[PDB]
């Protein structure tokens, strides 16, 4: 079972948790020479890089938010709002 | 080191105000009377004159009074002995008249020729513990 | 004296009665609920001054506005005893009543108290059923008290729709006492769940629930 | 107070009065019991009195209770009300007699309707300790405290309306409520487990909420709502009140492990 | 003890309340589903004030050409007399602050108006009188349907809860309601016309900005 991409209850803003969680995974990809997926323009620093790759969404990544009952909502970093 | 415990039974409202002592490895609480009875002093009033230094005390002998409703029963030296050895066949009275030379008050004496110091010093922790009953 | 008192204890204990059948949803006018202490001494009380209280018991009818939520919701029917320690004669009489006249809830109201042997065939009669009140603790509403929000008895469908929508399960809600007076006041069975709407210092409407036990 | 009567203190004092728990011993100054073998005439030339105006078969002891006359102002209540507490106490096996309130001294007679002697005792026994002349049990004592209230006003604004409350030592909310005279719909106890017992689990909540809200806000600190809300949230969702202990929230169906 | 005690405690993706057993402990994380972080003491200017001082404050009269907007306020004042159309908004309006205030005098019966709630709405406008720098001597290019329904329809989008089903949204309802309360009282037609005198622009703005720091101030699911 699932849960359609239509109909989703959940929060359409990423939470700071899924925030932190996302640019610390991209960041610890990006600390082992992965590629990156935007223009570095200067930047080194495998997390300030995942965050201006954040603020571009081009970190292909997908949150999978689970309900208490056992369902789950699928929201991409791409849909996901960042308003923090 | 011994520790020699008198309880007022029934506080303050209830009617059953009865005075026990609890006995160095002494299976139950002993009545007071018993216990005078055991050390020589048998009748009443002799027991109240160890206890209440007063006569004219009418309130402390009124307190005293369920005691002696209490001690009715043992009215000799021989039958407290027995009753504190069935506590604790005529040897339980000598484990009895034991307990009250080696047991019962030791900072007095632990000899066999003292019987009236103990009797009184007990009258004296009784006229205490009714005075703090008494609320004087 | 100790009759003006009585009188007046009683009266308190049968408008309470009132409020809480017609919150129950039963058909009682709000004119009768305010029944005047006059009215009421003049309506029950004897020429002599004998509050006659068997002539206070009543019927109750589900109004339709209940009828459209709970269909099997049946007549109650009041009754105030006049024994004072009730035993098992009186309790075979109201339980035979209830039986025969075919009702679905029959309210006790004792005076002092009930013997065990008499509660032992209180519920023992499907699908009907007895419920016990004490006089004295039915003086006063507790419902109408400042730390009682409103609950709302909520239907089957009801029910399924806040467990569906919530996808929680019975043991996952919040849950009430059986005992519990607010419950025992609106008469819940075992699994009926209650809305309980309280006022928030921090939204100003919170409605929770609860299901019964 | 009655949402009514808020300023009249006077009526206040009567549900002081009416409220307050009073025994016959928290008004007695002694008691005795004399030998008086002939009813018509008293060996004590004090009772000679009151034998003769109670004028216009029983036990030959007496039970002779002697009044406090500054204690009897206090709980402001009279002879005939303490005779005829006693009386409706033991029905028709006590013939009781008294004095009247005029008099320099406040006696009670009392009469059984062998060994007599020590069983009238006991009587007086639970004539001193099982005995209610006024107000509630366990409600030990009550106090006259005006709080301020802020009231709106006919003409729209916030007014402070201060009323009569009664501030109490002693607790028994199933029977205070019920009592003529007061407003029972605003009546509040610090036990949030009477509260619970009376008036439900919901109203148990909100008190003990207050109450836990009232322990931060003493001390002058201020801890927002959703925290103890939550706690008490927590220890309310059971059903009861479950507490914080190895007894309460422990017994839970959680983990094994947590 | 109450840390062992409320352990397991977390808000979930669906804003409820629960434990590990999944217990419905609140419906509604702090039955408004707002972080306490993102919370200020906010008076309720509605709850106090005498009846004539509130009708004074906030009642708009279209029809009495003593109680109406003057054309020194709005750029349409004049037109605007006696339109029984805009009048059934501002009586809808005004009746709507009214059952407002009776609400919020049976919530906070002791007459308080300081309440923590979220988004600083007097931050907000005060810094629209900043931003725009707008003065005090000229007409806004408001209208009556631009702040009444635009206020109406900025309460429609304060969302908590997100469901589409009836449970959900009186749930939604159920906790704006406070704020809901608090933003018809600041963003009435008088207040807004004549006290803040703000413009469209401004306006407009101060709506975005308002349903901006709503959506901040929700409680993010996962928090312990």
């Amino acid at each position: 079972k699932a849960i359609p991409k239509d109909q989703r209850a959940t929060t359409p803003y990423m939470t700071k948790y899924e925030r932190a969680r996302i640019l610390g995974t991209r960041a610890l990809q990006i600390s082992m020479n992965a590629p990156v997926f935007v223009d570095l323009e200067g930047e080194t620093d495998p997390l300030r890089i995942a965050m201006k790759e954040l603020a571009e969404k081009k970190i292909p990544l997908v949150i999978r938010r689970y309900l208490p009952d056992g369902s789950f909502e699928d929201w991409s970093v791409e849909e996901l709002i960042v308003d923090l | 080191i011994s520790t020699l415990q008198v309880k007022l039974y029934g506080r303050e409202g209830s009617s059953a105000r009865t005075i026990k002592a609890t006995l160095p490895y002494i299976k139950q609480d002993i009545p007071i009377v018993i216990i005078f009875r055991a050390l020589g002093i048998i009748p009443d009033g002799e027991i109240l004159e160890h206890i209440c230094y007063d006569v004219n005390d009418w309130q402390m002998l009124e307190m005293l009074k369920p005691c002696v409703e209490d001690g009715f029963v043992i009215q000799d030296r021989e039958t407290a002995l027995d009753f504190i050895g069935r506590r604790g066949k005529e040897k339980r009275i000598q484990y009895a008249k034991d307990i009250l030379q080696k047991e019962f008050l030791p900072h007095i004496t632990q000899l066999e020729g003292f019987e009236s110091r103990k009797a009184f010093f007990l009258g004296y922790m009784i006229n205490r513990l009714l005075l703090c009953a008494l609320d004087r | 004296q100790e009759n003006e008192r009585n009188i007046s204890r009683l009266w308190r204990a049968f408008r309470t009665v009132k409020e809480m059948v017609k919150d129950r949803g039963y058909f009682i006018t709000q004119e009768e609920v305010e029944l005047p202490l006059e009215d009421f001494k003049a309506k029950y009380c004897d020429s002599m001054g004998r509050p006659q209280r068997k002539m206070m018991s009543f019927q109750a009818n589900p109004t339709e506005e209940s009828i459209s939520k709970f269909p099997d919701m049946g007549s109650l029917w009041v009754e105030f005893c006049d024994e004072p320690s009730v035993g098992v004669k009186t309790m075979k009489t109201f339980v035979i009543h209830i039986q025969e006249k075919n009702f679905q809830t029959g309210i006790f109201v004792y005076q002092n108290n009930i013997t065990p042997s008499a509660m032992k065939l209180v519920p023992s009669i499907p699908p009907a059923t007895i419920e016990t009140f004490n006089e004295a603790a039915l003086v006063v509403n507790i419902t109408h008290h400042e730390l009682v929000p409103k609950h709302i008895r909520l239907s089957s469908d009801e029910k399924r729709e806040l467990l569906k929508r919530y996808r929680l399960k019975e043991s996952q809600l919040p849950r009430i006492q059986r005992a519990d007076p607010v419950a025992l006041y609106l008469g819940l069975k075992r699994g009926e769940v209650v809305k309980i709407i309280r006022k928030s210092e921090t939204s100003g409407r919170y409605a929770s629930y609860r299901i019964c036990m | 107070l009655e949402p009514g009567h808020a300023a009249d203190q006077e009526q206040a004092k009567l549900i002081r009065s009416a409220i307050e728990h009073t025994t016959l011993k928290s008004v007695t100054i002694a008691s005795e019991i004399y030998y008086d073998p002939d009813p018509r005439s008293t060996v004590i030339p004090e009772d000679e009195e009151i034998i003769q105006l109670h004028f216009s078969q029983q036990s030959p002891w007496l039970l002779r209770l002697e009044l406090d006359r500054a204690a009897m102002n206090d709980k402001d209540l009279t002879m005939g009300q303490v005779g005829e507490r006693i009386k409706q106490t033991f029905k028709n096996d006590l013939f009781v007699i008294w004095s009247e309130d005029n008099d320099e001294k406040l006696i009670i007679r009392c009469r059984v309707v062998a060994e007599e002697d020590h069983m009238l005792k006991k009587i007086e026994n639970t004539m001193l300790e099982n005995i209610t002349l006024r107000g509630v049990e366990n409600i030990e004592r009550v106090v006259m405290m005006k709080y301020d209230r802020k009231v709106p006003s006919p003409t729209g604004e916030y007014v402070k309306e201060p009323e009569w409350v009664l501030e109490t030592d002693g607790v028994n909310l199933s029977e205070v409520m019920t009592v003529p005279g007061i407003d029972p719909t605003r009546i509040y106890t610090n036990s949030f487990i009477d509260i619970m017992e009376v008036l439900g689990i919901e109203a148990g909540r909100a008190a003990l909420y207050k109450e836990v809200y009232n322990v931060i806000a003493s001390d002058g600190s201020y801890v927002n709502y959703r925290h103890m809300a939550l706690l008490v949230d927590v220890m309310t969702t059971q059903g009861g009140l479950t507490s914080v202990t190895r007894h309460g929230f422990n017994r839970s169906n959680t983990g094994a492990l947590m | 003890r109450l840390v062992k005690a409320l352990e397991d405690i977390m808000v979930h993706y669906d804003n409820t309340t629960r434990n590990s057993l999944g217990n419905v402990i609140q419906f509604i994380y702090g039955e408004d589903g707002m972080d306490a972080a993102h919370i200020e003491k906010q008076s309720l200017d509605t709850i106090g004030g005498s009846d004539a001082a509130f009708e004074k404050r906030y009642r708009v009269d279209l029809l009495n050409t003593d109680h109406t907007l003057d054309p020194s306020l709005l750029e349409s004042g004049s037109e605007i007399l006696g339109d029984l159309k805009l009048q059934v908004l501002l009586d809808e309006e005004y009746k709507q602050l009214v059952k407002d205030r009776k609400f919020l005098r049976e919530v906070f019966v002791d007459g308080e108006a300081n309440w923590p709630l979220p988004v600083n709405i007097r931050r907000i406008i005060q810094n629209a009188q900043q931003t725009f720098h707008i003065d005090h001597t000229k007409p806004s290019d408001l209208t009556i349907k631009d702040i009444v329904l635009g206020v109406k329809d900025l309460q429609e989008n304060l969302l908590v809860l997100r469901g589409k089903n009836e449970i959900i949204q009186n749930a939604q309802r159920d906790a704006v309601t406070l704020f809901c309360c608090l933003l018809r009282s600041r963003l009435a037609t008088r207040r807004v016309l004549q006290e803040y005198r703000l413009t469209k622009q401004a306006f407009d703005w101060v709506l975005s900005n308002i349903e901006a720091q709503f959506l901040r101030s929700v409680v993010h699911p996962g928090e312990m």
